[PDB]
């Protein structure tokens, strides 16, 4: 697993809401909608097939 | 059933029972349930093994 | 009597006050009203020219509160308000839980 340790920056994941190619949209512990004003240390970022 | 979406904060004392789609999207749902059209009503589904 | 409400649609809660001269009908159900009413989920229910009537009604904390004052009054001009001092006494508070922005006066008619 490549854990992908983002830091020092601001979630914008209302592009990927915008566009045709991004479908679903799950979230837990925070709100699906509520994602942009969140600020986090380190976000983990993995991507798989 | 629990409400997760609604369009702004709620004054104290007061009662919300629509059930039209939230509009997540610049698209019109036009009563469309699907990706950024939410439904509010959903449930945690309470079990024991909690 | 009045309506009150946000869009009058029959998909939201919307308030209805109408006297028939033996009662006072106050209900939150979502029915359809037409246009004006004619003579010869329901959360909440409560069954209770000279003359001049004054009300008050405001919405505040999900309370509705309904002032009233009733006075005869003799007018030269037609159809002008009085001057004079009136203290407007406190009728109704009403639990109803609703937030109001728009509404309609009912009329009888034949
Ligand atoms: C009064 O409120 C209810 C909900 O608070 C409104 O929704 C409708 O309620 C009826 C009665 O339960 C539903 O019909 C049946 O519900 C059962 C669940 O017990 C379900 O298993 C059946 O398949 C059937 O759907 C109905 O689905 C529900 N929704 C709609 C859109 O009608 C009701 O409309 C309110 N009535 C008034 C007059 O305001
Ligand atoms: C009061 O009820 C209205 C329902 O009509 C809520 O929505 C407002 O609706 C009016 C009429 O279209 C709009 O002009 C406002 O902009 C709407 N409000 C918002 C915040 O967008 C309204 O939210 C309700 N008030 C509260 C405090 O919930
Ligand atoms: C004015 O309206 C009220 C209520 O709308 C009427 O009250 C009725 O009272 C009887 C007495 O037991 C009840 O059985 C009925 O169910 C009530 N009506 C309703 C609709 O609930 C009252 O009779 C009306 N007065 C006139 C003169 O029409």
């Amino acid at each position: 697993w490549n854990r992908k340790r983002i830091s020092n920056c601001v979630a914008d994941y209302s592009v990927l809401y915008n566009l045709a190619p991004f479908f679903t949209f799950k979230c837990y512990g925070v709100s699906p909608t509520k994602l942009n004003d969140l600020c986090f240390t380190n976000v983990y970022a993995d991507s798989f097939v | 059933l629990y409400r997760l979406f609604r369009k702004s904060n709620l004054k104290p004392f007061e009662r919300d029972i629509s059930t039209e789609i939230y509009q997540a999207g610049n698209k019109p749902c036009n009563g469309v349930a699907g990706f950024n059209c939410y439904f509010p009503l959903r449930s945690y589904s309470f079990r024991p093994t909690y | 009597g009045w309506i009150f409400g946000t869009t009058l649609d029959s998909k939201t809660q919307s308030l209805l006050i109408v006297n028939n001269a033996t009662n006072v009908v106050i209900k939150v159900c979502e029915f359809q009203f037409c246009n004006d009413p004619f003579l010869d989920n329901c959360t909440f229910e409560y069954v209770s020219f000279k003359n001049l009537r004054e009300f008050v009604f405001k919405n505040i904390d999900g309370y509705f509160k309904i002032y009233s004052k009733h006075t005869p009054i003799i007018v030269r001009e037609p159809e002008d308000l009085p001057q004079g001092f009136s203290a407007l006494e406190p009728l109704v508070d009403l639990p109803i839980g609703i937030n109001i922005t728009r509404f309609q006066t009912l009329l009888a008619l034949h």
